[PDB]
């Protein structure tokens, strides 16, 4: 009587069911870097044409 | 628990049987017993409910 059951302790009222959150989806995008030239060498100069 | 729920009026039905019965089953002193032997008492059997 104190907590509402039946004779045999069934619960009177139904439990809720309490739906989770339920999980998410990930993502992933591009990463992209920079860079320079390297230093001009002075070309030694042949005799060829 | 809370889970029962119930009206003022019947909480006073509730309150108002049990000190009848108390009274009459003689388990609460200085009970008036002059006053115990109406008729309503003596047709408590019926009007317990």
């Amino acid at each position: 009587l104190r907590h509402n059951l039946s004779i045999d302790g069934q619960p009177l009222s139904l439990a809720i069911y309490a739906e989770p959150t339920d999980p998410k989806a990930l993502l992933t995008s591009m990463v992209q870097a920079s860079q320079g030239g390297s230093a001009v060498l002075p070309g030694t100069l042949s005799l060829y044409r | 628990s809370s889970a029962i729920k119930t009206t003022r009026l019947a909480e006073a039905i509730a309150g108002i049987q049990l000190y009848i019965n108390r009274a009459l089953n003689r388990i609460e002193p200085n009970a008036r017993a002059d006053v115990s032997t109406r008729q309503f008492f003596t047709d408590w059997t019926v009007n317990n409910r």
